[PDB]
């Protein structure tokens, strides 16, 4: 199998990859100096049907740096933070983990966006299932 | 048994670059001593899902005159190859750093606790030539979780190579790179990343971009990911006085876990990118000797006196005070380091031709006898609890 060219990113760049892209290849996204990267920065080429390759998540996005943005502390009931610390400014990230009795759903990491909200996804949940 | 203990409080802010760096600046490294050694052990204090777990590392005997980078001689309580995950580095001016890889577990844990390992504190134990046991306790303001993972190799396309090598000395990178831009003092922005051997350091400009670039040197602060050094990271954009720009970058700390032939990527805007190879000087950057004050004393006859005052922050009710002395360039660890005094002590056996005593002032008066005709240099060190170890270099010369 192989993956097609990775999804583009406006106002950013993508690390080097050889073509055709083999399953297992990791690429890195970065923003153009002034902008801030929102979302997971590494994409992985995987295969689910053993025929075609596909990337394992959408590309992140670059936001123009807003020096004023500030996000409130994110709180996940049943989980706890393993990365991040106040104050949270544009582009800063937090990473959560769930307590032992709980299982995580959603992305474990969120970023402080220019609109003062954590994104690009909602906060993950920690639920006992 | 620790005679003096230093306390520090460390806080990881940015992202984890693949290593945790702990600076230890207060252990004595004695000057004019090719022969002085130090026995060093380290204990890493982990929490594993609520269970306490200590990793003891044995670094053997430090030999600052000949070796600046040390790996553990052995580990107790650690995973296989735990000794490959830690470095002790001499930084110059009596300072050292302990570096640990953060993305490989150094201890054994169960299936399910692999993401529940947090680093609580690091204790460093340092026994000097005089037998004094020093201890440093570095506490994490918040326990830092280790997130184990394998870091894939990444390379950035569309980056101009420079023949200029970025040289790291004592965890400090120094490099000056020529840039060019159409505009000319025109704001300036720069960020860097250093990539190698599963390490990824990112440095950005604290205070944001340069909105108005003045002529001459434009000093700006930069913040690198990981544990910050007490020496600030910074850069300088030199403007010609289209127009010439020179970029000096002095980020720190830059761990040799990156390996030689790691790459420094410089992304700048006025994105342009230049890349330079990183090399780690195996040679010591500067004298490892702790800083000293020098005093020239003249004498007539064969007796000379020197008064050692209390050190900075030394309180009149300090539980422990220690004064030590040795003649410069000693030859024998077995007999040249017996001159040690505490608040309860006499001139020990083997300390020959030197006497000392504390006054009620806590001033320490030392007297030297049998002084020949040639100048002789005495290295005097004083420490007190919660105080600053101070070393005096006293040169005794015959009165002319
Ligand atoms: C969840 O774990 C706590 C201890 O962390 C325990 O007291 C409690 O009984 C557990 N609950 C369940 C449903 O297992
Ligand atoms: C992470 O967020 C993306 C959207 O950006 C979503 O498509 C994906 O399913 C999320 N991951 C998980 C494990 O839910
Ligand atoms: C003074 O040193 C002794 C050992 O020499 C140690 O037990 C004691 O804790 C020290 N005092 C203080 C205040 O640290
Ligand atoms: C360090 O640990 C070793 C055990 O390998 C021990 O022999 C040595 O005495 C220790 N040094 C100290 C406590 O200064
Ligand atoms: C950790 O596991 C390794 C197996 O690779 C073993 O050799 C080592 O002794 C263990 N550590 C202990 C028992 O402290
Ligand atoms: C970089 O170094 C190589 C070494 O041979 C040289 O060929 C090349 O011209 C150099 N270019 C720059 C911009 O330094
Ligand atoms: C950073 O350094 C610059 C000089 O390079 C100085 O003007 C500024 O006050 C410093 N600020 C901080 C927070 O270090
Ligand atoms: C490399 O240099 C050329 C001209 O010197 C320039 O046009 C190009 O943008 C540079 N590449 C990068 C990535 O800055
Ligand atoms: C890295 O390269 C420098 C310069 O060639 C050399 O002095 C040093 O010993 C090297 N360090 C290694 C290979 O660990
Ligand atoms: C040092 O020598 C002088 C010589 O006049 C003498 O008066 C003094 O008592 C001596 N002090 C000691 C401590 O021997
Ligand atoms: C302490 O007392 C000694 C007398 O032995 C005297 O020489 C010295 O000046 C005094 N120092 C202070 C700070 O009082
Ligand atoms: C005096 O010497 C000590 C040596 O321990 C040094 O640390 C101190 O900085 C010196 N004094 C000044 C004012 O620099």
């Amino acid at each position: 199998i192989s993956c097609g060219s990775p999804p583009p990113i406006l106002n950013g760049r993508i690390s080097y990859y050889s073509t055709p892209i083999a399953v297992g290849t990791v690429i890195r996204y970065s923003c153009s100096g002034t902008f801030r990267l929102i979302g997971e920065k590494s994409l992985l080429c995987i295969t689910k049907d053993k025929v075609d390759g596909t990337w394992d998540k959408p590309a992140p996005k670059c936001e123009y740096f807003n020096k004023y943005s500030s996000c409130p502390e994110p709180i996940v009931p049943g989980g706890y933070k393993i990365r991040g610390s106040t104050p949270y400014r544009h582009g800063d990230s937090v990473t959560f983990a769930c307590k032992t009795n709980f299982s995580m759903n959603g992305n474990k990491s969120v970023w402080c966006q220019a609109n003062n909200m954590w994104g690009p996804t909602r906060l993950p949940t920690c639920v006992s299932v | 048994v620790c005679q003096y203990t230093i306390q520090s409080l460390i806080h990881l802010t940015g992202e984890d670059p693949g290593f945790f760096n702990v600076e230890i600046p207060e252990f004595p490294f004695y000057p004019t001593c090719n022969v002085c050694t130090a026995d060093v052990n380290v204990t890493i204090n982990f929490d594993v899902g609520g269970k306490k777990h200590q990793l003891d590392l044995d670094f053997g005997q430090l030999t600052p005159h000949t070796k600046a980078v040390y790996q553990p001689r052995g580990a107790f309580g650690g995973s296989e190859n735990a000794t490959n995950l830690f470095l002790l580095e001499l930084l110059g001016a009596g300072e050292l750093a302990l570096t640990m890889r953060s993305k490989k577990l150094p201890i054994n844990v169960t299936t399910g606790e692999e993401q529940q390992v947090s680093l609580e504190s690091v204790d460093v134990y340092f026994q000097d030539v005089f037998g004094t046991m020093w201890c440093h306790h570095a506490e994490m303001q918040n326990p830092v979780y280790l997130i184990p993972e394998t870091v894939p190799y990444i390379k950035w396309d569309n980056c101009n190579s420079t023949n200029i090598t970025a040289v790291v000395r004592a965890q400090g990178l120094d490099v000056t790179l020529p840039l060019s831009l159409p505009t000319s003092a025109s704001n300036f922005s720069v960020k860097t990343e250093m990539l190698g051997n599963e390490i990824d350091i990112e440095c950005i400009m604290e205070d944001g971009e340069i909105s108005q670039v003045l002529p001459g040197d434009n000093k700006f602060n930069i913040t690198c990911s990981g544990y910050e050094s007490h020496v600030p990271s910074g850069g300088i954009l030199t403007s010609t006085s289209g127009y010439a720009y020179s970029l000096r970058l002095t980020p720190r700390p830059v761990s040799r876990f990156l390996g030689n032939n790691s790459i420094l990527y410089v992304f700048y805007s006025g994105d342009y990118c230049i890349q330079s190879n990183i090399v780690f000087s195996d040679e010591i950057p500067a004298s490892q000797d702790m800083p000293t004050n020098t005093t020239d004393i003249t004498y007539v006859g064969d007796n000379a006196t020197y008064s050692v005052p209390m050190v900075t922050s030394e309180d009149a009710n300090s539980p422990n005070v220690t004064v030590t002395a040795f003649w410069a360039w000693p030859n024998n660890t077995e007999t040249d380091f017996k001159c040690k005094w505490t608040l309860t002590s006499g001139t020990p056996s083997g300390c020959e031709n030197i006497s000392g005593a504390f006054a009620s002032n806590r001033t320490f008066d030392i007297t030297v006898s049998g002084l020949g005709t040639a100048p002789k240099t005495l290295i005097i060190t004083r420490t007190a609890t919660n105080a600053t170890t101070t070393t005096h270099k006293v040169i005794f010369s015959k009165a002319p």
